[PDB]
RNA sequence: GAGGGAACCCACU
């Protein structure tokens, strides 16, 4: 029922890194394990390689009605 | 008449009497439409065929054609015409000794070079420019050379080693005008050295350097924080506030001079003058007179630059791809011309339209001084002492250093003074402003698909409100 | 304090709110003295 | 007027909303380094 | 404004370490020697004495950045052969052959000098 | 194919524009897989039918079933198909590129990710970047006019441009000799 | 052990420049060598100024940069002068630095040419160079016009300001006929020979050598007059062998450290 | 005071802005979006904003005083925007001209050239130098090309090194013969000018401009498609590093000894420019004795305008062609013309052997006075002195009638640019 | 609703600018005209007006 | 007598010179 | 202004050699005869002199305000 | 400072090199730019493009 | 186009309105296309 | 620990 693309675009890559890179800034509990690194931004990409990001991201159809993706759903080829 | 001409100052014979004589005549624009103007007086003296034997008028020298500007340029007839006007360009921006008596004036902008040289290579022009009195820049050696990568796109890699002795080395002067004002009975600025429990709204800088008298001395070393004219204003505990005046920021130096002096309606009046040395930096921007501008990219030291086999350094190193686009061949000739001028013992004549000179007759000069006829020379790296394996073009050019130096320029702002209207960061440098995120830059972070990054930058790193 | 007169070279004595003139000579433009305080240059 | 204050590339909307004056913002001349990669620029520390 | 000052090219500030070794882990037997406030002298002379030496495989030096004054060298040798032994060799080698031009130089000098 | 081609391009000029670079990748394929173009392959000519048929089934531009989704699907793909039907052909697998089976499977799937990589994003500000892709030029821009005033006179719809100017072609022997022309 | 056994060939010796040759050594010891002659070897220079009066038509410190820049002798004193930044003084000592006092008042009708012989040292042993040729001429003054000054000379070298460097030119060449092909001529023929080219007059370019290295190398060590040229040189040496030798106590440390 | 100095979780600590931040780079006119590039930040001792110099074509700049502007995102969202979306590696193919905008520019352009020479061979030391700035090495030496009698690498060994991954390219070289192909020595390129990379080997040719540079279907292109966009970063900054330090042992100069010709090639100048004003006397004479006739759709002014112009244009390409063979493999801006680094054979052929006809409003110098372009000249003067094409090269200098003319032309270039830069902008304003 | 710019402040920056901005001409056509015509070099500027000093950009 | 071509140079020198002597470079303002 | 202490590229001294360059100058010496003189073989010391505009001598000419 | 030799400009602390040919204005040095203008009672004729006039004289 | 001899399908305007009006929308789609491309390509430069 | 605007001119890329 989905017709949107499954693969990820760069900038739901991006928002999602920055969010998920805030959240993780504001002791947000971190989804994977993490070897003393101390930047969000490397947490929340290992986290999005790992696919363990809590977000879903909600695509809106030009009709108003939407499609919500896992982060863990997508395909991240980029 | 050229006898008589030759004892000026004796015979009492001027241009004037050479005028009265019918020898020569001003010949305006409407009238030169009639005239038949032989170049030289080699069109005159031409066998069967002189292309026209009713020639009325004779051109005195046809490089009287240029300016002021123009006529310091060494072989302009060897240049690209944009060039020549980008050399016109630049000239008035080249610092010199821009006046003799600027001891004794004030002006609000002032730079004068340290050690201004005359050109090796000049004009005949330039003798009545009084460029040899009043000269705009420095003979370097420069070479010509792709050197560590630091002076690709329009830069130069400078001889650190001659900057610390004092190559290029300028000052500028800045002035500061400030004066008492009865603006009312009751408003009455007053020089005075201001204290902290009297005076009202104090900008929290220190105010032992002014005399009291309210001026500070020459002398003093002065910040960008620092009071130099201490103004109080009567309020109509706090009787009086502060209107100092203040140094501009990040502009440090030392007081060269202070003057008090009545203006026309009778107030005490000062103007201070802020003396402050620019040694050549990275990123100040220097010009040959052929158009050929750049910044600094690197300065290296004496052991570090290239060297030739007598040892010598070039002061200057050029990128060689800042000529082939823009045909600067001139540029080349003076640096030629000026290696046999420095060789000789000669100022080299670069008028712009003579035969006596040629690029043949230069390198046979060169070639009879004991270098090779076309100017290169074996150059050895400084870094590893192996020879280049190209021969490098290297010899004493005229450069100018130009007034737009970085430290004039930079700048930058994280948070602070903002517009009264629309509560927006401020205009410039000068007033610590921010700088215009615009139309174009919001249109390519839209094409960037950044909406974030265009929301901080037009939101909340502009003017946020609720 | 002491100013020097701009023309006459001589040095002279002007307190606040005294127009500045010169006692000698009556030229109106004046200059402060060079400061006492201890200035080190690097000889740079 | 208003209607001055309003229109233009100066007015309020093209030169106050299209665009404006930032924070965070710094501007210098250039110079080249080819000991930095593509991706890296050279900073002052003044403006640091 | 941001000019810095002449001693730091030659001078260590508290705490910074004069020459420091790294394991290079690409290939057994190499050594990384970030040398602290030194130029293209020590470095060229290290080099081109650890190129002499039959047991090295590999020796070269960079300056990273002309801005910077640091000295990386890069010295590969033998597996009975040690980067760090190579290193102390070469500038062993360096300072006999100083030693050495020294003393010639002086006795050169007092022969000009006599006639 | 062939006929669609010659539809679509009259003036028999093979240069398109495309997202994978097939003779590149089949070039990459070769020397991943150390093929020997002077022995025989391994490589089934219906392996190539079959293979070519189900990638270009998984090349989607256009998703849906139904048949107007299968048309625009068809017609989005259409240039590319052609091109990866050509480049891929058993004829021209088997004694002109000579890829192994693994060569081939490889080439396959990395078709298949080379196209997926090239679709647009959804989000691309695609009319600011079209915008900048035409004025980003125009910075470095019979009598007929062009360069920055034909621009102008066609991004402004004026009703009069500076030199208004028809090509008239001619048909049958008025078109092959002058004095009928 | 695979070290040179360089010798040496002294061909000039003068108060100003000594030329000599260096055989059988490296290219890198050579240019090293040089570029200690350059930027390392320590002199004493004038680096702290305080103008006391300047009514002089120059600035302050165009003043002060021309008295760092004049040369002060330096044999055998720098050697036993300290760093200012390794010496136990709060400011200024008699071991780390030397004391010029200038007092030039100019009340005749005659251009008074303040020069280095009024630079007056509370050291002997360091004198400006010329006040042992004319003197370098600091300021040039008029009736009424007045300099008082106080300087501090310290020792330094040339890698920090070039008034520190204690040499003028230093030629340096190695092989002269081009036998290497270390540089390539386009048209031989037009380049002059070297003045220790072993050449005939008909040849114009050394048989090429493949198994030669750079290996005689030619030095006329021009001096300022701060050093004797000799002293330049093996203080260049010195300085280069400390060098190394402070370096090798580093890296014997580092590698106990490890 | 230290009870204000206290941290807790939750708090922001507004630090200075350090080694490895993420900024925005941008100088105006941002004409496209790669005039706003993501920049990491490290930190120099000095003034400027020091910059790559593959990034100075994405931006326009140069380093002749121009000043740029960064922007500092302030929150982690827009670093991680800006780290995602408009770093300088994710934009070095633009979608406008589905080519990179970013190459090797000049002096890394003119020494690589220069360095991918077949007959260029590195010494064992040379080799250890220029991979210590192989920031991708893998440590390991490869066997030298030449093996004896000494152990030679070539310049294509090390480029090879730099090569990244198993990049498949072909390209030619500037100055591959048209023949060539057709040839028996396709294959083996006597010249060296098929341009050849195999498994990431360069295997054989000499690189330049349209290998290396922002064209596409060019080196740095196949490794953006290949590799992707950090291992094409390393390409670029391996390329720099490597090249600029060989070209510290090889050395690129431009002297006034590559603006000269052989005394042949002056002779067969002159003689050019020497029949080619007969040619333009002898139309002259043509059209004043009423014998020209005038070609289909141009009036007789125009047809001698045109008449004549061909006859300058010829002149003006057999000089340069002549100029251009005259050179030698040392010239330099042969060099720089080769690499595609900078310059054309009109600037050589305007250097060496003729300047040209100079056009306003694209004819001939204009009779400004009554028939006459200047006072010096006769009336009703067609002639191509008189009317501004100039016989003479930048070496030898110009006339003073040729002198004004060549400002004449100049001055058009200078206000084609100052009057189409506001035309342009309000038309991409427009377009946005 | 009058000409602006006849007065200007002398630049003192070089003496070579003193004398370019004392010998300076003016047409006082708006620089806004995007016209080439009063901006070209014209043939009878020989010997009157230097050929090579313009400003760049507007003007 | 007539000026020689070898004198030519250093005559319209000369008389350009004098007429710098004279009139200057400000003496239209 | 005044002549430097030390040529720009080498740091010869050629600050005692204006007066000594004049004095020959004024004993009917060219200006190379001068320059080899003085003992400014390399071009870049003979630059120094040769292109060396004495402005302080004009500027004592003024009355001095200290 | 009309007539008076170069030693008398130094006394006055005025640049003998200095041209002149600017005023003083409330202390600043102000030139005036020359302004180009259409030649006076001169029969001017010239062709109007796109207007109901052929040909135009102007005085 | 109506004319003798003259070629119905490949005789074409450079006038935008013209083919408007004559064509129709698509027609002047694709000259405008055309139009376009002949002005960004006549120097050599590609866009997309 | 920060109190004018406007106009004009010059200049920079
Ligand atoms: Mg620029
Ligand atoms: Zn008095
Ligand atoms: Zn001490
Ligand atoms: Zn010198």
């Amino acid at each position: 029922k989905r017709i949107t693309t499954p693969y990820m675009t760069k900038y739901e890559r991006a928002r999602v890194l920055g969010t998920r890179a805030l959240q993780i800034a504001m002791c947000a509990p971190v989804m994977v394990e993490l070897e003393g690194e101390t930047d969000p931004l490397l947490i929340a990409m290992k986290e999005l390689k790992a696919r363990k990001i809590p977000i879903i991201i909600r695509r809106y159809l030009p009709d108003g009605s939407y499609e919500d993706w896992g982060v863990d759903e997508l395909i991240i080829s980029d | 008449h050229i006898d008589q001409l030759k004892e000026r100052e004796y015979n009492n014979y001027s241009w004037q009497d050479l005028v009265a004589s019918g020898v020569v005549e001003y010949i305006d624009t409407l009238e030169e439409e009639t005239v038949m103007l032989a170049m030289t007086p080699d069109d005159l003296q031409e066998k069967e065929v002189a292309y026209c034997s009713t020639y009325t008028h004779c051109e005195i020298h046809p490089s009287m054609i240029l300016g002021v500007c123009a006529s310091i340029i060494p072989f302009p007839d060897h240049n690209q015409s944009p060039r020549n006007t980008y050399q016109s360009a630049m000239g008035k921006q080249a610092m010199g000794v821009y006046i003799t008596n600027f001891h004794v004036r004030m002006d609000t902008l002032a730079h004068v070079l340290y050690y201004p040289q005359k050109p090796l290579v000049t004009t005949r022009s330039m003798e009545y420019l009084r460029f040899r009195e009043l000269p705009a820049g420095i003979n370097s050696i420069v070479a010509i050379a792709s050197y560590t990568g630091y002076n690709q796109e329009d830069s130069v890699i400078m001889n650190r080693s001659a900057v610390d002795r004092g190559f290029f080395r300028s000052v500028f002067y800045r002035s500061y005008k400030e004066q008492e004002s009865k603006k009312g009975f009751d408003q009455e600025e007053v020089f005075e050295k201001p204290t902290r429990e009297t005076c009202q709204g104090m900008r929290h800088a220190i105010y032992d350097k002014l005399d009291d008298d309210g001026l500070i001395a020459p002398g003093v070393r002065v910040s960008g924080d620092d009071v130099i004219i201490g103004k109080t204003v009567t309020l109509p505990r706090y009787t009086k506030r502060d209107c100092s005046t203040f140094l501009r920021t990040s502009e440090t130096g030392i007081v060269d001079q202070v003057m008090v002096t009545l203006n026309q309606e009778g107030y005490k009046f000062c103007k201070i003058r802020v003396r402050s040395v620019r040694i050549p930096q990275i990123g100040d921007k220097f010009a040959s007179r052929h158009g050929q501008k750049g910044t600094c990219g690197i300065q290296y030291r004496q052991e570090d630059m290239p060297f030739t086999c007598e040892g010598i350094t070039p002061d200057i190193i050029i990128n060689p791809h800042a000529i082939p686009s823009r045909m600067t061949i001139g540029h080349l000739i003076e640096c030629l011309q000026g290696k046999v001028s420095a060789n000789k013992g000669e100022i080299g004549d670069a008028t712009p339209f003579n035969d006596a000179v040629n690029v043949q007759k230069i390198s046979n000069l060169l070639s009879d001084y004991g270098y090779h006829l076309r100017g290169n020379e074996v150059l050895y790296n400084g870094f590893t002492g192996r020879k280049i394996t190209s021969q490098i073009f290297i010899g004493p050019t005229y450069y100018q250093r130009l007034k737009h130096m970085v430290d004039d320029k930079i700048h930058s702002r994280a948070r602070g003074p903002i517009q009264i209207l629309n509560r927006q960061p401020m205009e410039g440098r000068s007033r610590d402003g921010g700088l215009r995120f615009g139309e174009m830059e919001r249109d390519c972070q839209i094409a960037h698909g950044a909406a974030q990054f265009l929301r901080e930058r037009l939101f909340e790193a502009s003017d946020p409100y609720q | 304090m002491i100013y020097i007169c701009g023309e006459c070279h001589t040095e002279n004595e002007i307190k606040s709110r005294d127009p500045i003139r010169c006692r000698e000579c009556g030229y109106r433009i004046m200059y402060k003295k060079r400061t006492k305080r201890l200035v080190v240059f690097d000889a740079r | 007027s208003l209607k001055q204050r309003l229109k233009g590339k100066e007015g309020r909307v093209r030169g106050n909303l299209m665009g404006k004056r930032v924070d965070f913002s710094a501007r210098t001349v250039i110079t080249p380094d080819p000991n930095l990669s593509i991706d890296q620029v050279g900073v002052p520390r003044s403006i640091a | 404004m941001n000019a810095p000052p002449a001693f730091e090219s030659f001078l260590l500030f508290e705490g910074e370490k004069k020459i420091t070794i790294n394991k290079d882990t690409k290939v057994p037997n190499a050594c990384l020697f970030t040398i602290n406030k030194e130029d293209h002298t020590l470095g060229n002379i290290i080099k081109s004495q650890l190129l002499k030496d039959p047991q090295v495989l590999f020796a070269g030096y960079k300056v990273p950045h002309p801005l910077e004054h640091k000295i990386i060298i890069r010295v590969q040798t033998t597996p009975d052969y040690s980067p760090q032994e190579a290193f102390t060799n070469a500038i062993t080698d360096l300072i006999s052959e100083l030693s050495l031009l020294e003393e010639r130089f002086r006795v050169a000098i007092k022969d000009k000098q006599e006639g | 194919d062939r006929e669609v081609l010659r539809v679509i391009f009259p003036t028999g000029d093979s240069k398109v524009v495309l997202p994978c670079n097939l003779l590149r990748m089949i070039w990459n394929a070769q020397k991943i897989f150390h093929i020997n173009p002077r022995l025989p392959s391994d490589l089934h000519p219906i392996k190539v039918v079959e293979g070519v048929k189900e990638l270009s089934k998984k090349l989607v531009i256009v998703n849906g079933d139904d048949p107007l989704s299968r048309q625009a699907q068809e017609n989005a793909t259409l240039l590319f198909n052609i091109h990866l039907r050509s480049t891929l052909c058993s004829r021209r697998m088997a004694e002109e590129f000579r890829l192994s089976g693994e060569a081939f499977d490889w080439l396959l799937g990395e078709i298949e990710s080379k196209f997926n990589q090239a679709i647009a994003h959804p989000g691309e500000m695609v009319g600011a970047l079209a915008a900048q892709s035409l004025g980003e030029p125009a910075t470095q821009m019979k009598n007929v006019t062009l360069g920055v005033p034909r621009l102008k006179e066609l991004i402004n719809i004026s009703k009069k441009p500076k030199t208004p100017s028809l090509t008239v072609f001619l048909l049958g022997q008025s078109a092959r000799d002058a004095e009928r022309a | 052990p695979y070290a040179n056994q360089p010798t040496v060939r002294i061909t000039e010796l003068t108060d100003e420049n000594v030329k000599f040759i260096i055989e059988n050594t490296d290219l890198a010891v050579a240019n090293s060598i040089r570029r200690v002659f350059i930027a390392e070897v320590p002199i004493i220079a004038i680096d702290w100024v305080q103008i006391d009066a300047n009514s002089s038509v120059l600035h302050d410190e165009f003043i002060a940069h021309r008295l760092g820049l004049i040369p002060l002798t330096s044999d055998d004193i720098v050697d036993k002068l300290q760093y200012s930044r390794d010496c136990t003084c709060e400011e200024f000592c008699p071991e780390c630095s030397v004391e010029f006092t200038l007092d030039v008042r100019c009340n005749e009708d005659q251009t008074r040419h303040v020069t280095s012989r009024d630079l007056i040292s509370n050291s002997p042993r360091v004198i400006p160079v010329t006040s042992r040729q004319d003197d370098i001429l600091i300021v040039k003054l008029r009736k009424g016009q007045e300099l008082r000054l106080r300087a501090y000379a310290k020792k330094g070298f040339g890698k920090e300001h070039a008034k520190w460097n204690p040499t003028a030119g230093v030629a340096f060449e190695y092989d002269p006929d081009n036998a290497l092909r270390h540089t390539v001529y386009p048209k031989p023929e037009e380049w002059p020979k070297s003045e220790y080219s072993e050449l005939d007059e008909d040849e114009s370019q050394a048989p090429y050598d493949p198994n030669g290295k750079p290996e005689r190398f030619y030095y006329n060590v021009e001096s300022c007059g701060s050093l004797r040229p000799e002293t330049i040189v093996l203080s260049a040496l010195s300085g280069l062998k400390k060098k190394l030798s402070d370096l090798q106590t580093q890296l014997s440390h580092e590698i106990q450290s490890d | 005071k230290p009870s204000d100095l206290h941290l807790q979780t939750g708090y922001k600590v507004e630090r200075h802005m350090c080694d490895g931040d993420i900024v925005i780079f941008n100088r105006q006119p941002t004409l496209h979006k790669m005039s706003m590039m993501g920049h990491r930040v490290r930190i120099l001792p000095w003034s400027t904003f020091r910059l790559n110099l593959s990034v100075t074509t994405p931006y326009n700049a140069d380093f002749d005083g121009d000043e740029m502007n960064l922007h500092l995102p302030q929150s982690l969202e827009t670093r991680a925007e800006i780290q995602e979306l408009a770093m300088v590696p994710r934009m070095i193919v633009t979608p406008q001209s589905n080519r990179p905008v970013m190459g090797i520019v000049q002096d890394t352009l003119t020494a690589v050239r220069k360095f991918t020479k077949r007959d260029v061979f590195l010494e064992r030391g040379e080799v250890m130098n220029l991979l210590m700035f192989l920031s991708t090495w893998d440590g390991k030496v490869p066997q030298p090309a030449i093996l004896k009698p000494r152990p030679l690498w070539t310049g294509k060994q090390i480029f090879s090194l730099i090569i990244p991954g198993h990049i498949n390219c072909i390209r030619t070289h500037s100055t591959h013969p048209d023949d060539e192909d057709s040839g028996p020595y396709k294959h083996i390129s006597p010249g060296d000018t098929k341009v050849v990379v195999e498994n990431g080997e360069l295997i054989m040719g000499i690189l330049c401009k349209k290998s290396l540079g922002t064209s596409a279907g060019s080196l740095v292109h196949i490794s953006y498609l290949e590799m992707g966009h950090d291992i094409t970063r390393l390409f670029y900054s391996n390329i720099q590093t490597v090249i600029n330090n060989w070209l510290l042992i090889e050395g690129h100069t431009i002297g006034i000894g590559d603006s000269i010709a052989d005394s042949k090639t002056y002779q067969d100048i002159q003689n050019t420019i020497k029949k080619a004003k007969q040619d333009v006397i002898e139309v002259i004479e043509k059209a004043h004795n009423n014998e020209l006739e005038p070609t289909p759709g141009n009036t007789l002014r125009q047809t001698f305008e045109n008449q004549v112009n061909r006859i300058l244009n010829d002149a003006r390409d057999k000089t340069g062609s002549s100029a251009q063979k005259s050179l030698s493999e040392y010239n330099n801006f042969k060099s720089m013309v080769v690499s595609g680094a900078k310059g054309s054979k009109i600037n050589i052929s305007q250097v060496i052997a003729v300047v040209g006809q100079q056009n306003v409003e694209g004819k001939r110098i204009p009779f400004g006075f009554k028939h006459r372009t200047l006072p010096h000249f006769i009336k009703d003067d067609y002639g191509p002195e008189s009317r501004g094409f100039v016989e003479n090269s930048y070496l030898a200098g110009l006339t003073p009638t040729e002198f004004f003319f060549h400002a004449m032309g100049g001055r058009e270039g200078l206000i084609d640019t100052a009057v189409k830069t506001a035309e342009t902008g309000y038309i991409q304003r427009r377009l946005i | 609703q009058a000409r602006a710019g006849v007065s200007q402040v002398l630049n003192r920056l070089t003496f070579a600018s003193t004398l370019s901005h004392l010998r300076r001409l003016n047409s006082p056509i708006g620089r806004d005209g995007k016209l080439a015509k009063p901006r070209q070099l014209h043939n009878t500027l020989w010997g009157m007006v230097c050929p090579a000093e313009t400003p760049e950009g507007h003007a | 007598d007539e000026i020689t071509p070898d004198l030519w140079q250093e005559a319209c020198w000369i008389v350009i010179s004098s007429y710098f002597d004279e009139k200057g470079l400000v003496r239209q303002q | 202004m005044i002549i430097p202490v030390r040529c720009f590229t080498c740091g010869k001294i050629v600050g005692n050699k204006w007066e000594a360059y004049l004095g020959l100058l004024q004993a009917e010496y060219t200006e190379g005869d001068a320059l080899d003189a003085l003992g400014l073989k390399r071009y870049c010391c003979r630059r120094m002199l040769l292109a060396h505009v004495d402005l302080i001598e004009k500027l004592l000419n003024y009355a001095p305000l200290e | 400072l009309n007539g008076l030799t170069d030693r008398d400009l130094c006394e006055l602390n005025e640049c003998p090199l200095d041209p002149g040919g600017y005023f003083i204005i409330n202390g600043s040095e102000k030139v005036l730019i020359a302004q180009e203008k259409m030649a006076t009672n001169t029969v001017y004729v010239f062709a109007k493009k796109d207007s109901k006039y052929a040909y135009t004289g102007e005085c | 186009l109506s004319e003798k001899d003259v070629d119905p399908v490949r005789t074409t305007s450079n006038d935008i309105v013209e083919i408007f009006t004559v064509l129709g929308i698509e027609a002047v789609r694709k000259a405008l296309e055309r139009e376009l491309y002949h002005v960004i390509s006549f120097d050599g430069s590609y866009v997309n």
